[PDB]
RNA sequence: GCUCGCCGGAAGACCAAGGGUUCCUGUCCAACGUUAAUCGGGGCAGGGUGAGUCGACCCCUAAGGCGAGGCCGAAAGGCGUAGUCGAUGGGAAACAGGUUAAUAUUCCUGUACUUGGUGUUACUGCGAAGGGGGGACGGAGAAGGCUAUGUUGGCCGGGCGACGGUUGUCCCGGUUUAAGCGUGUAGGCUGGUUUUCCAGGCAAAUCCGGAAAAUCAAGGCUGAGGCGUGAUGACGAGGCACUACGGUGCUGAAGCAACAAAUGCCCUGCUUCCAGGAAAAGCCUCUAAGCAUCAGGUAACAUCAAAUCGUACCCCAAACCGACACAGGUGGUCAGGUAGAGAAUACCAAGGCGCUUGAGAGAACUCGGGUGAAGGAACUAGGCAAAAUGGUGCCGUAACUUCGGGAGAAGGCACGCUGAUAUGUAGGUGAGGUCCCUCGCGGAUGGAGCUGAAAUCAGUCGAAGAUACCAGCUGGCUGCAACUGUUUAUUAAAAACACAGCACUGUGCAAACACGAAAGUGGACGUAUACGGUGUGACGCCUGCCCGGUGCCGGAAGGUUAAUU
RNA sequence: AGGACCGAACCGACUAAUGUUGAAAAAUUAGCGGAUGACUUGUGGCUGGGGGUGAAAGGCCAAUCAAACCGGGAGAUAGCU
């Protein structure tokens, strides 16, 4: 039937993209945590 | 007016293939690998400068690199730009 | 007028509609229209702050002149019109100087009648005057409460206000609710009742009719679980509680007005 | 390669979203493919996506987001003005043919169109962050005029038949052509034209709105299709020669008419209803400041520019979402024939497939079906399941009723083919011809040709004529809920929820109430015929007694009573 | 005209059988309800956890709901196995 992941690049970006992260201090803390952990991909943008 | 260093940078290599050969025999068109950021005007100016031919139009497409696995390791080739250059039916480079 | 539908279907059996043949049948006056999208009862936080609001038919806002401050320039009524934004009818009037305005249509106002505002206006329906010039005992509507602010009392279909006394700088009004109120004599008022007095005789007839007006279903508190309403819970139909609002305030008889700021203007509560 | 079967409102074709090289060629078969594999959406190498007009980008805005200052908040922050973003909407312009292994409205051929910049020529009041118009808007219904398209005829080319007949009222195939440009037709809307004046459009305006005269009575706007051109071109059945069995080269007939006809177009139209149906720019127009024989505007001509990004391929799926090459899910567009009311259904076309294990055998038992003597609910918790009914036209149809219904009540009759009425009728369409003149996309007459029900009478075949597919079982008594709806995604669809209606109650507007430390916001650009809460639940007849208990409302003489002193 | 009627697409989910280490973590087959509306659907947006939303079933909030998920307090505590 209809599963839960219905992909859409525009919504994916607008909700979890680099600029959406940087828009708020909580998002910037997310980015800091991922950088400290060493993630090869910070966000969904790439 | 595009300066000489720019003109000397934009062109990279001629493209060798059967579609290119057919285009050159049939429509007087050469196929070139150009700089990824080269524009139609720059390619036209460079072809005219460094091949002393005349050009009526340039058609450009960007080729996307092929994802390739090399001994079990993902690797991606580079995107490059390809230009179809039409010459004014008397040039025959 | 008021006409019953014929019972050709269960949804039509009980419909009573109010139809006015005199309403303009065309498009409204384009220069006097804005856009007003719907809220859904949601505030700027995005939360439902008023329940049972949503959907309905698209509407466009007609700028109605509640101030009626073009003094001295007579105007003629061009046409009555249907306003989706209120229960009353709006009349499009044209001033002698080539300006057009929407006003609330009083009772008995037909196309071609003359209206005029100002201190020198005649005492006839549709004319706006200061309430110190309006005689005591007159029936008015579209009453102001602060001079120059615009009419705010008795704007709904069939409503009006009585002027029962003029003592000093204040006039005593009998509001439609039965409340006796004082207001400054400098505020303006239009003479006569608001038209469309048959608006209360309409019967919607079906649930979809109310959904057309943006009203959403109301779930009784006693039909919920206790976690949702103070009335919730039970095995079978149990109440055993004093009736309250969904937020615990007693909802049958407990007064909620608290305005010491305006307590001074109320001569007598509505009772 | 030849047969056979399956889909054909899809299991065909084209997009959007999503994926990303799966596309094409060569090569390999270890692993992957539920088997083999020489094959593959597998491995390896190479190739492939061409745009002024398609889309994005771009100009403009919706919901909503962010938000200089600002207001508010222990901090973090929240809200919001000016602004600035944000399509799923508005805004310039291209078609037909040909070609690759793989792209094409992008390449080539032919024929076009749009916008902007310049430079000459002629004339000239240009100018906005402002005014006005426009853009610009619902549901339903009905009809007329058309086209896409199809059928038949004519025409052209081919054929004369493996088995009785087939030179004919015979068989097969083809009979195509765009944008653009010119014309302005069916239809729709609208009275024009000129003067004078003006508390309006923040100022101004010659523009818009308003007022008063004069005059003319037909002018304008919009508009499918047709016709002409584009087009002596292209395409074209087929024929001739070939590599080399993929396909190449050359040539090329006819290319008309009638009828039927959309859910497409005229049509954002018309009629009607109430629930009363985006915004902004582009565009047109008016002026302000300002410039003023300069700039700028208009027209003609020439010239230049139109960048950048996407373009392969899948796309109801083996490529997307489901862990799988998974009987699931997935928005839009196209829409042939015969029968039919139909986009149902059956068989077919174009097109695409036979579902990635087979070969035998023909036990019990399981699954999905067919038929069944006599009986016919005896089964069972219960007619569960199955069987049955089933179309069109006509006749006929009860209690009850809120007068609509009940009702397709129930029940019954006819139904194929052939001939005649009538070598094809009623109806529809409508040529030639003649007439008329406003002379043409015109009007009158006229009926050729084409198409074509339904009915009656007579005959005739079968067991059976709504022959298949398709397609109500019916009636009686009764509980509950008035009714259409909604619900426990995944054991509960109900008598539960909602509901229109009723009642009580709060609320006088900076409303009550709700979200929020607050500012603010919703209620509502609403104003007591309004809004919130609570109970009941169409409609009919009704709704009795109790204020002691608890709650609420009102009162404030007295008793008790906090901080404070 | 109609929350009118019969009936495809479309939306749903009443019955039965199958399946139940399934073709499928909710389907298939034959029937069934609505089908101009309180309809259905694409795209985008808003509401956030004692909070939302709820024609109300304690339903739904990413196969999770009488209090989501992720990380932390944290090696909570466990007279119990
Ligand atoms: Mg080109
Ligand atoms: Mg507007
Ligand atoms: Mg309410
Ligand atoms: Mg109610
Ligand atoms: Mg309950
Ligand atoms: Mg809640
Ligand atoms: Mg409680
Ligand atoms: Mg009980
Ligand atoms: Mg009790
Ligand atoms: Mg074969
Ligand atoms: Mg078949
Ligand atoms: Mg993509
Ligand atoms: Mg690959
Ligand atoms: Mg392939
Ligand atoms: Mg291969
Ligand atoms: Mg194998
Ligand atoms: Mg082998
Ligand atoms: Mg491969
Ligand atoms: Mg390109
Ligand atoms: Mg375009
Ligand atoms: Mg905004
Ligand atoms: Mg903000
Ligand atoms: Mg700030
Ligand atoms: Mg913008
Ligand atoms: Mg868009
Ligand atoms: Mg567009
Ligand atoms: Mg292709
Ligand atoms: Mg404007
Ligand atoms: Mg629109
Ligand atoms: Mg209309
Ligand atoms: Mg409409
Ligand atoms: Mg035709
Ligand atoms: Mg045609
Ligand atoms: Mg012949
Ligand atoms: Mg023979
Ligand atoms: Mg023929
Ligand atoms: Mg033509
Ligand atoms: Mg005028
Ligand atoms: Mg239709
Ligand atoms: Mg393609
Ligand atoms: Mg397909
Ligand atoms: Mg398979
Ligand atoms: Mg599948
Ligand atoms: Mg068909
Ligand atoms: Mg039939
Ligand atoms: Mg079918
Ligand atoms: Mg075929
Ligand atoms: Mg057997
Ligand atoms: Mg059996
Ligand atoms: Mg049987
Ligand atoms: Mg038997
Ligand atoms: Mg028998
Ligand atoms: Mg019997
Ligand atoms: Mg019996
Ligand atoms: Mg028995
Ligand atoms: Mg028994
Ligand atoms: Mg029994
Ligand atoms: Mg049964
Ligand atoms: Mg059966
Ligand atoms: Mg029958
Ligand atoms: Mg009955
Ligand atoms: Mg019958
Ligand atoms: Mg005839
Ligand atoms: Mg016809
Ligand atoms: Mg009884
Ligand atoms: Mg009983
Ligand atoms: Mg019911
Ligand atoms: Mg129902
Ligand atoms: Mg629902
Ligand atoms: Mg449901
Ligand atoms: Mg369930
Ligand atoms: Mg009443
Ligand atoms: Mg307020
Ligand atoms: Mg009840
Ligand atoms: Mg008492
Ligand atoms: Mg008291
Ligand atoms: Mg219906
Ligand atoms: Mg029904
Ligand atoms: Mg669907
Ligand atoms: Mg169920
Ligand atoms: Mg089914
Ligand atoms: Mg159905
Ligand atoms: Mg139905
Ligand atoms: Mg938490
Ligand atoms: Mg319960
Ligand atoms: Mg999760
Ligand atoms: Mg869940
Ligand atoms: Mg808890
Ligand atoms: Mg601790
Ligand atoms: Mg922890
Ligand atoms: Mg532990
Ligand atoms: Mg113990």
């Amino acid at each position: 039937m209809k599963r839960t992941f219905q992909p859409s690049v525009l919504k994916r970006n607008r909700s979890h993209g680099f600029r959406a992260r940087m828009a708020t201090k909580n998002g910037r803390q997310v980015l800091a945590r991922r950088r400290a952990k060493g993630r090869a991909r910070l966000t969904v943008s790439k | 007016m595009i300066r000489e260093e720019r003109l000397l940078k934009v062109l990279r290599a001629p493209h060798v293939s059967e579609k290119a050969s057919t285009a050159m025999e049939k429509s007087n068109t050469i196929v070139l690998k150009v700089a990824k950021d080269a524009t139609k005007a720059e390619i036209k100016a460079a072809v005219q400068k460094l091949f002393e031919v005349e050009v009526e139009v340039v058609n450009t497409l960007v080729v996307k690199g092929k994802v390739k696995r090399h001994g079990q390791r993902i690797g991606r080739r580079s995107d490059w730009k390809k230009a179809y250059v039409t010459l004014k039916e008397g040039q025959n480079l | 007028a008021v006409v019953k539908c014929k019972p050709t279907s269960p949804g039509r059996r009980h419909v009573v509609k109010v139809v006015n043949p005199e309403l303009h049948k065309g498009k409204p006056f384009a220069p006097l229209l804005e856009k007003n999208s719907k809220s859904g009862g949601r505030n700027n936080n995005g939360r439902i702050t008023t329940r049972h609001i949503g959907g309905g038919h698209k509407q466009a806002y007609r700028i109605v002149d509640f101030k009626r401050n073009k003094d001295g320039i007579p105007a003629v009524v061009e046409r009555l019109e249907y306003d989706p934004n209120r229960s009353a009818n709006i009349a499009l009037v044209l001033y002698k100087d080539g300006e057009r305005r929407y006003i609330l249509a009083p009772k008995g106002l037909k196309a071609g009648d003359q209206i005029q505002s100002g201190v020198d206006a005649a005492i006839k329906p549709g004319n706006t005057l200061p309430m110190r010039n309006i005689p005591v005992g007159s029936t008015v509507h579209n009453v102001e409460m602060k001079p120059g602010k615009g009419g705010q009392l008795a704007r709904s279909a069939g409503t009006y206000v009585q002027i029962v006394a003029r003592d000093g700088a204040y006039v005593t009004l009998r509001l439609r609710s039965g409340e006796m109120r004082k207001v400054e004599a400098d505020c303006r008022a239009t003479l006569g009742e608001v038209g469309n007095a048959e608006h209360m005789l309409r019967v919607l007839g079906k649930a979809g009719a109310a959904r057309w007006r943006g009203v959403r279903p109301t779930v009784r508190g006693t039909a919920m679980n206790p976690v949702d309403h103070p009335h919730g819970g039970g095995e079978g139909r149990n109440f055993g509680k004093h009736p309250v609002t969904p937020w615990g305030v007693q909802t049958k008889g407990k007064k909620t007005r608290s305005n010491k700021r305006t307590d001074k203007f109320i001569v007598r509560r509505r009772s």
